[PDB]
Order: structure tokens, then sequence, then C-alpha cells
């Protein structure tokens, strides 16, 4: 078992040996820096419907990896830059070879006695469109497996966005009813005035412990303390952070970017095409089998089958399948194309969560500080009411 | 002390709120006051984006929207203009 | 009470709150229209 | 802001204002480029979104072809990070500060501009910035803008 892995930020094909399969866990980002073009410290991955990889568990603890359930990869620095996905294709030196030889064969003229030459270059055109074809599925693939990671994309931001929820409606709610108990705080605060007085009245074996308990929670401290967490505790504070958590978890709300068409809706169209072309490939084969058949029946056409112009035939018929094999290669190379254009499209749509992932990044700061401050408030009330009874 | 005892009922209270609970355990006294304030605070994140939202709907202004047919005149004059300058530009 | 853990000192909501979340999303929609 | 500002981004809203501290205003036309730059990055946009929003508004005459263009790009750049109505609500308001029409590509820093009245001669306020005590005569304008608009 080889590890399988689309870089989920590309959802495009970048396998991982077996080699790998066993390796430390920042061994599998290693290899997408080296083997893929895909560098450490701006990248990221996580499981789909699951967490983002820790440091020690390995991929099935997630089960995932496989070449229908791999693990989805994201170039952090992809989204933290413009970075329309890139599809600077790698040299096609195959698609140019295939382009200048099917210009050719275009060009290539009525064969006679140059049949077995035109064979030959039939069969190699055939095999060439065959490799191509399967080269094309696994393009298609690719996108199913780009529609994968965009699965696995959704699921990290309900995930994130989960956690984010809980902290955050957790201080808020919990706010909510402190209303009252904000009522019951201010309640508080006069007894604290009180407690004030009654420390200067005050100066100075459970007293002990309440002793040593005062000694990292000084006079100035708490009052300082009680003082911001009235003023920060301005309801409207909340309320209009309460709007700002709430434009934080919208900013992530995108519906129409998971919604983009039905990527499945299309993905069948991809699919029906790859069909189409393996379909074109078997046909090339065919042919090229009959062009074998008929090299056979030209050479022992010499008594039995005198009927002229055969090898003018072949050639003739080579010439078509070529510029229809072709024909398809100009599809083949619209979807190379529209790889990074579909790439693209996502990445607008993932700039979008991810801004959102940003801004809701300093409003979680902020909400550890809600924690901390309701913390205090609660904690506090009856800690201090303890140590303010004096 | 207590704070667990919230922060448990807070925390179970959004689990709840989130719509994981039974319908038995909100007759609690502690229950019910959470429900309305649960609930109350659902409608003031609501409100937290509902007022935002609403903000810059009307400041949307229509006043660019009154610009897009002023494109229209100043389209076809512009054009003119343009191959006039050119011509000016080229003698 | 279990809800409660404490000493016995002794819905429609969500609801509004959800209509209220509806009327948000068609401001979304026009934003984007916008 | 790539990989260190999630959550110091507004940590670097003190290093914007000490930025909006700094002397060149060919540093202020980098000001406005890392300005762009944040907004793609962000994670302390908001308030300090709004904040530039309102501070470009009068800055948006800003007679420095290298910090009007920047600023215009910025513009553009934020008018993508933001985006939404919010653009609309936040900056179109400061954004009238400028606009001569509403006739621009806001995408676009060009039409944008365009849009925005010509930039007024820096020459003049910086004679007028040349001086000392334009301090009170600062107070002194003021008086004369609510002449302007007040009594």
């Amino acid at each position: 078992m080889k590890l399988y892995v689309f870089l989920v930020n590309t959802g495009t094909t970048l396998t991982f040996d077996t080699e790998l399969t066993v390796q430390t866990v920042a061994d599998l980002k290693h290899a997408i820096q080296s083997k893929y073009k895909i560098a450490i410290q701006h990248q990221v991955l996580v499981v789909n419907g699951g967490e983002c990889m820790a440091a020690d568990r390995r991929v099935c603890t997630y089960s995932a990896g496989t070449d229908t359930n791999p693990i989805f990869l994201f170039n952090k620095e992809m989204i933290l830059c413009d970075r329309p996905p890139a599809i600077p294709k790698t040299t096609f030196s195959t698609e140019n070879d295939m382009e200048i030889k099917v210009e050719e064969s275009l060009m290539m003229p009525a064969v006679f006695h140059t049949v077995a030459s035109r064979t030959q270059l039939a069969l190699e055109m055939y095999e060439v469109a065959k490799k191509l074809c399967s080269f094309c599925e696994g393009l298609v693939h690719d996108e199913h497996l780009q529609h994968q990671g965009w699965a696995a994309i959704m699921a990290n931001l309900e995930d994130c966005s989960n956690s984010y929820q809980k902290l955050l409606f957790k201080f808020e709610s919990i706010y909510s009813n402190y209303l009252q108990s904000i009522e019951d705080i201010k309640l508080k605060l006069t007894h604290l005035g009180t407690a004030v007085s009654v420390m200067a009245k005050i100066p100075l074996s459970l007293l002990d412990w309440i002793n040593v308990q005062d000694r990292p929670n000084d006079v100035e401290s708490l009052v300082r303390k009680c003082f911001d967490s009235m003023s920060r505790l301005d309801p409207r504070i909340i309320r209009p952070f309460i709007a700002e958590c709430r434009q934080t978890i919208a900013k992530l709300d995108n519906q129409n970017m998971k919604a983009i068409k039905g990527l499945e809706d299309r993905l069948y169209a991809l699919d029906q095409m790859i069909a189409s072309c393996g379909r074109l490939v078997n046909e090339q084969k065919e042919l090229a089998q009959g062009f074998l058949a008929n090299q056979k029946r030209a050479e022992n056409l010499k008594d039995a089958s005198v009927l002229p112009d055969l090898c003018l035939s072949h050639a003739n018929q080579l010439m078509i399948m070529l510029q229809n094999h072709r024909k398809l290669l100009d599809i083949k190379q619209k979807c190379t194309t529209a790889k990074q254009e579909l790439a693209n499209n996502l990445h607008v749509r993932l700039k979008w969560c991810c801004f959102v992932m940003l801004h809701a990044d300093q409003d979680g700061e902020k909400l550890q500080a809600l924690l901390r401050l309701v913390i205090e408030l609660l904690e506090r009330v009856k800690i201090v009411e303890a140590l303010s009874t004096v | 002390e207590n704070l667990s005892r919230r922060l448990k009922v807070t925390g179970d209270l959004f689990d709840i709120m989130s719509g994981q609970t039974d319908v038995d355990h909100p007759l609690c006294e502690e229950c019910t006051d959470t429900l309305l304030d649960q609930l109350d605070t659902q409608l003031n994140v609501t409100e937290n984006e509902c007022q935002n939202y609403k903000r810059c709907l009307e400041i949307l202004e229509q006043m660019n929207e009154d610009d897009s047919e002023q494109l229209q005149m100043e389209l076809k004059e512009l054009a003119l203009e343009e191959e006039r300058l050119i011509q000016e530009l080229e003698d | 009470c279990p809800l409660c853990n404490t000493t016995r000192r002794r819905i429609d909501k969500k609801e509004r709150l959800s209509r209220l979340k509806s009327k948000q999303e068609e401001f979304q929609k026009e934003v984007l229209k916008a | 802001a790539a990989y260190v500002g999630w959550q110091s981004s507004s940590i670097l809203k003190p290093l914007l204002q000490q930025g909006l501290s700094d002397a060149e205003e060919f540093v202020i036309v980098k000001a406005l480029y890392a300005l762009t730059c944040m907004c793609q990055l962000g994670l302390l946009q908001k308030p300090h979104v709004y904040e530039f929003a309102s501070d470009i508004a009068p800055f948006l005459c800003h007679p420095n072809l290298w910090i009007r263009y920047g600023a215009v790009g910025f513009i553009t750049v934020v008018a993508r990070q933001i985006s939404t109505a919010d653009v609309y609500c936040k900056l179109m308001p400061y954004l009238d500060p400028y606009i001569t029409q509403p006739i621009i590509q806001i995408e676009r820093k060009l039409v944008l501009l365009s849009v925005l009245k010509e930039p007024v001669s820096r020459s003049i306020f910086d004679y007028a910035l040349r001086s000392k005590d334009i301090t009170s005569l600062f107070r002194h304008l003021h008086m004369r803008q609510k002449k302007r608009n007040g009594s």
C-alpha cells in the first residue's frame, strides 16, 4: 500500500510511495515539499470529515490516503497569496510530439508501398492516444479529487467553525443570562466597595490559606480587575462584539461557494467525456488492428484479392482516424487548461473562507479573552466574595 | 466551583441549544432559565449579523444605479471623442 | 435538577431567531446582488 | 503577515499607527502598498478596516502621485478583501470625499481615481506645512470650515 494524496489545495494528483507510508508524520510534509512542489511553512493538510492531521497519529487513524480515500493537502501560501492555482503544466514534449505527429499525418498523403511505415506510425499513434486517454482519465479523477478536497475543505471549515462557535457562543450566551447576573455583579460591586472599606478597616488556620490567596491577587490589582471587567463589560462591548462574532461566522458562511453548481452535475459530464475519450482510444486500437489485418490481406492479396487501391485506402483511413483523434486531443488540452481554470474558481471561495478564518482568528483571540473575562467574573465572584468578607 | 456547573450548564445548554438533548431535562428549573436565556443569546447573535447586514443595504445607494444609465450617453459620445482625439493625434 | 445540578431554588425563541436568520440570509443575497 | 499575524494582526495595527508615524511620503506609498497587502493578509481588519477607510476618505485627494496611485490600488485591494456591501457603507461614504463621479471599477484603481476628484496641490499645504504655528492656524482653518458649514 503506497500513500495516496491529492493536494486538496489543488485537489491535484501528487501521490506518495509506501516508502513514506510508515515514516514520521513530518515525513508526509517533507514529501510534499520535495517530491511535490509544495513547501512546508506555507502548507496545510487535514482529514476530510475529520481533524487536521496531528504530529503523531498515522493516516489510517483517520482512515484515508487511498486512491479513492486519500488525504487532502493545502498550501498555506496558496490562498495566502492570490495565487489562482497555478497550472504550469510540465513540458508538453509528449503533447508537443503528439501535435507534430498529428500534423504530419494530416499532411501525410496516401501511401503507395509505404504501408508498413504507415501502419507503424498508426500503431504508435494508437498507443500514444491510449496513453493520453489514460492520462486524461487520471486528470478527470484528479478533478473528482479536487472535488473531494473541496469536501474536505468544507468539513474543515465546519469543524473549525464548530470550535469557534462553541467558545464564542458559550461566552456570549453565558453573558446573556449574565445580564441579570450583571445586576448581581453590580450588587457585588457595591459589596466590593464595602469590602475595600473593610480591608482599610482590617489591615494585616484557614485565614492563613485566604491570606496566601491574597498574596498574588493584590488589592489594587483586584480593584483594577473589577473596574476593567465592568468597563470592557460594557454590554455593548458584547452586543457590538456580538454582531462582530456573527459577522465572522457569516464570513465563514459563504453558502454559494460550496453549492457552486452541483459540482457532481458537471463532474458527470467530465466523466462522460473521459468515457468518450476512452472509447476513441479503443476505436483507434481497433483501427490499428484492422490495419495489421489489412497488411496481412495485402500480403495475401497477390493472387485472390486483386482489387486495387488497397494501400491508398489504408493511408486515407489512417489519416482520417488520426484527424479524429487529434480532434479529441483538443478537448483534452481544453480540460488541461480548465484544470487551472476551476482551480482559480475554487481558490476564490477558498480565500473567502480563509479570510473569514483569519478575521475569526482575531475574533478567537478576542474569544479566549472573553472566556478569561467570564471566568474572572464568576470565579472572582466566589473567591473574591470570600476574600472580601474579611 | 459553580463555574463548571454553569460552564457545563453553558456547554450542555448550548449543546442542547445546538439540538443535542432530550425535551425532558428542559423542565429542570435551571434548564428553563437557560432555555429562554440561551434562545435570547441566539436571537442576539442573529441580530448581531442582521443589523450589520441591514446597515449597508440602504448604504448600497442606487446613486451608481443611476450612474448606470450615464454610460449609455457617456459611452457612444466618449467613443466618438476618442476617435476624434486619435485622428488629431495622428495628424 | 439533572439539567440544574443545584439545590432546588424553585423553544419557540429558537424559531424566532431562525426567522431572523432567514431574513438575514435574504439580506446576504441582496448584498451579493448589490 | 503571511504566517505570523492571524491574531497579532492587531499587534500590527499598532505597527499600522507607527507606520502612520513614518517619515517618508515614499514610505507612505509603501504604506498604501502594505495596506493592500494586509487587506489580503487581514485577520485584524474590521476595526482597522473602517479606521483606514475613514482616514483615507480625507487623504483621498492626497497630492502624491506615488501616494495617490498606491492609495487607489490599496483601495481596489481592500474592495476585494472586504468587498461585499460593506464596501458601500464603510468606504463609499468615505469614498464620496474624493469621487467626482461614481464612475469607476472599484476593483480597479485607475478608474477609481478617475472617479475621485483631482488631488489638491500638496505644494500649497506644504508651504503651509513649511510653517510652524499652523497648529493654531489649524484651529483657525477648522473655524473657517465651520464657516463653510456652520455659523
